[PDB]
């Protein structure tokens, strides 16, 4: 029995063009624990990506936060790409400043 | 207010890729304060909150010794689980454990916890009486019999009523500025037209701690549970949490909708509307 | 502070 990850992509603070912020990708609700998460800038992998220590919820499903420092703009597109055993292909969630 | 301490262990087997990884994390409420990872270059119980850093070498040495012993126990438990479930040595399996104590404002024990899971399903749990067990299946009933013979519940009860509550009280004092501070949510309502006929109203709660919050939409004073899209509370990365709730409303009817927010940091529940 | 086989 396996559980697919829920994914949210969002910023630490409300987005303001040209102001330094943090881009987060929160993965949760998954099982087993192995998971691959990439943060993307204009479709390419961001290199400086940190993550939280593996933990889990009362229902035993795991969660992780992946995050990087970023300066949003009108032009630049950001996303989170996730792979897990439950997924046939990587799942890409775009950053939408309204969500 | 009320508080908790919890430790979470995860032991994951990975046959052909070495010994099972063992990772432990400790929390006070929604604040992580320690970690141990057998995959670190130099495995050690390590601080993850500023208020625990003051603990001396005897603390860090003692916790590291205990974690290394737990990693060995859980690697053995993963071997035992294969026997109990008639499983091969080829697959990857996971044991999870979560234990700790809840205290009230006076720091007295409200409840203790000690439970485990195998492959993400409940395995065995110490009952609220801290004196008996609930086994999920016939494999866990074997462990229950072993643990009743060995009077394991008595040992756990001593930890939960003693060292667990005493150290949680110490951490709450040492970390009072943060652990005992609730940060209320910063709230606002945004409006996003979908078409000429509908728009989305989204109620935001940002910057709050602890994570527990209730965000709901009402229409003419009636809760809109089925029609509300409610995202999981998510960490911001600065200790705080975020959440939003959204409803699709007919154009021009926005004033019939109200967002209701409840949080420990709010002396009274809030009511918000669009503009 | 942290704290038998299965």
């Amino acid at each position: 029995i396996q559980r697919t990850p829920k994914i949210q992509v969002y910023s630490r603070h409300p987005a303001e063009n040209g102001k330094s912020n943090f881009l987060n990708c929160y993965v949760s609700g998954f099982h087993p624990s192995d998971i691959e998460v990439d943060l993307l800038k204009n479709g390419e992998r961001i290199e400086k990506v940190e993550h939280s220590d593996l933990s889990f919820s009362k229902d035993w499903s795991f969660y992780l936060l992946y995050y990087t420092e970023f300066t949003p703009t009108e032009k630049d597109e950001y996303a989170c790409r996730v792979n897990h055993v439950t997924l046939s292909q990587p799942k890409i969630v775009k950053w939408d400043r309204d969500m | 207010g009320s508080h908790s301490m919890r430790y979470f262990y995860t032991a994951m087997s990975r046959p052909g890729r070495g010994e099972p990884r063992f990772i432990a994390v400790g929390y006070v409420d929604d604040t992580q304060f320690v970690r141990f990872d057998s995959d670190a270059a130099s495995p050690r119980m390590a601080p993850r909150a500023p208020w625990i850093e003051q603990e001396g070498p005897e603390y860090w040495d003692g916790e590291t010794r205990n974690m290394k012993a737990s990693a060995q126990t859980y690697r053995e438990n993963l071997r035992i689980a294969l026997r109990y479930y008639n499983q091969s040595e080829a697959g990857s399996h996971i044991i999870q454990v979560m234990y700790g104590c809840d205290v009230g404002p006076d720091g007295r024990l409200l409840r203790g916890h000690d439970q485990s899971a195998y492959d993400g399903k409940d395995y065995i749990a110490l009952n609220e009486d801290l004196s008996s067990w609930t086994a999920a299946d016939t494999a866990a009933q074997i462990t229950q019999r072993k643990w009743e013979a060995a009077r394991v519940a008595e040992q756990l009860r001593a930890y939960l009523e003693g060292l667990c509550v005493e150290w949680l009280r110490r951490y709450l004092e040492n970390g009072k500025e943060t652990l005992q501070r609730a940060d209320p949510p910063k709230t606002h309502v945004t409006h996003h037209p979908i078409s000429d006929h509908e728009a989305t109203l989204r109620c935001w709660a940002l910057g709050f701690y602890p994570a527990e919050i209730t965000l709901t939409w009402q229409r003419d004073g009636e809760d809109q549970t089925q029609d509300t899209e409610l995202v999981e509370t998510r960490p911001a990365g600065d200790r705080t949490f975020q959440k939003w709730a959204a409803v699709v409303v007919p154009s021009g009817e926005e004033q019939r909708y109200t967002c209701h927010v409840q949080h420990e940091g709010l002396p009274k529940p809030l009511t918000l509307r669009w503009e | 502070r942290v704290k038998h086989l299965w």
